[PDB]
């Protein structure tokens, strides 16, 4: 029941804000001290803001990096950790989590959030376009091999690619984002089953979940 | 700042194996009063958050394997994974939990040493949704391969190559440590619709034949 849940996140340009918001559930919030921290792409975790249980007064402490442009809160009736971040250039591109700094012996994080995804960017926003990926039964040795190619979009942020398919024989590939020509991406996503999980004029839904909106869907044809 | 060293930052191992990572820190983060280092450890597998091996210097921390163990005090540290198995793919931190800010070291990551495999490949034509709309991306699909460095060639119709190509490597599959790849060749369905025998063909360390997807058409 130790839940952290994060949220608030994609493109903004150099120079707008956002609102990243970490809901806190199972546990007695109002007195654990809560931390932010954020990895950038190739880059080890670094740590930012950090609240602490009312019990010495929320008091907040800020990493140089980012002390002066980020702001800590907490809604201490609703439970949720607030972390404003004013000022955004593009090195604040990273995954953003917020962790329980719990003490008992020592101090330790015992429980991460997901992870969500800020990109500072002024280009903008192209939702992919998922084309099929099936072969002419003149290709198919069985097993079957789908997918779906998600093109051309921005940011690369997180994709979460899933099948409306699995079990035992069925692998999911998800290939990591490439930057193409436009200084967008491309992604593709495999799916191979059993040739008699996969016969005809069937289908099977491949979804795409992207940073913070809505899940965007296809049915590939076996 | 508290800085905290962490070597090597590359681990490759057959599994099976003992393999000792080490993290020493430029201060103490030991107390002077309760005796306790503050010190935590967090394995992070490839496209997850973050999670909790060992605090104090060494509590492993309830649900973690056994194979887990880490020693030190004062400023060098190590995590000892008695026998290396497929799933313990990850980056491996070490962090001080002792005073503001908090940091972490480098990272450490583990790959896994296996015998080669070879890759099946796979050649899907142009989408027709796709070409209704400038282009055409015919996607090479190279999968279960070992060792990683594989060289792929687009000869799209004679013998050509070129810089329309995009190329992805997978991460270590925490089940056989194999990769795999996807290789891209996006035109325009003009330029598409020219040539008609399409290939794709790798050159992996395994078999000496370069090896290669093909397929004919673009008329249809």
């Amino acid at each position: 029941e130790v839940k952290l849940v994060e949220s608030g996140g994609g493109l903004v340009q150099p120079g707008g804000s956002l609102r990243l918001s970490c809901a806190t559930s199972g546990f007695t919030f109002s007195d654990f001290y809560m931390e932010w921290v954020r990895q950038p792409p190739g880059k080890r975790l670094e740590w930012i803001a950090a609240s602490r249980n009312k019990g010495n007064k929320y008091t907040t402490e800020y990493s140089a990096s980012v002390k002066g442009r980020f702001i800590v809160s907490r809604d201490t009736s609703q439970s949720i950790l607030y972390l404003q971040m004013n000022a955004l250039r593009a090195e604040d591109t990273a995954i953003y989590y917020c962790a329980r700094n719990y003490y008992g012996s020592t101090w330790y994080f015992d429980v991460w959030g997901a992870g969500t995804t800020v990109t500072v960017s002024s280009e903008s926003a192209r939702n992919p376009t998922i084309y099929p990926l099936t072969l002419p039964p003149a290709l198919s040795s069985d097993p079957v091999i789908i997918g779906c190619l998600i093109h051309d979009y921005f940011p690369s942020g997180t994709m979460n690619v899933t099948w409306g398919k699995s079990g035992k024989d069925i692998t999911t590939v998800n290939f990591p984002p490439a930057l193409a020509s436009g200084g967008r991406y491309t992604m593709s996503n495999q799916l191979t089953l059993p040739a008699v999980e996969c016969p005809e004029g069937e289908s099977v839904k491949c979804s795409v979940q992207h940073d913070s909106n809505p899940v965007q869907e296809l049915d590939v044809n076996c | 700042d508290i800085v905290m060293t962490q070597s090597p930052s590359s681990l490759s191992v057959s599994a099976g194996e003992r393999v000792t990572m080490s993290c020493k820190s430029s201060q103490s983060l030991l107390n002077s009063g309760n005796q306790k280092n503050f010190l935590a450890w967090y394995q992070q597998k490839p496209g997850q958050p973050p999670k909790l091996l060992i605090y104090g210097a060494s509590t492993r921390e309830s649900g973690v394997p056994d194979r887990f163990t880490g020693s030190g005090s004062g400023t060098d540290f190590t995590l000892t994974i008695s026998s290396v198995q497929a799933e313990d793919l990850a980056v491996y931190y070490c962090q001080n939990d002792h005073s503001y800010p908090l940091t972490f070291g480098a990272g450490t990551k583990l790959e896994i040493k296996r015998a080669d495999a070879a890759p099946t490949v796979s050649i899907f034509p142009p989408s027709s949704e796709q070409l209704t709309s400038g282009g055409a991306s015919v996607v090479c699909f190279l999968n279960n391969f070992y060792p990683k460095d594989i060289n792929v060639k687009w000869k799209i119709d004679g013998s050509e190559r070129q810089n329309g190509v995009l190329n992805s490597w997978t991460d270590q599959d925490s089940k056989d440590s194999t990769y795999s790849m996807s290789s891209t060749l996006t035109l325009t369905k003009d330029e598409y619709e020219r040539h008609n025998s399409y290939t794709c063909e790798a050159t992996h360390k395994t078999s000496t034949s370069p090896i290669v997807k093909s397929f004919n058409r673009n008329e249809c």
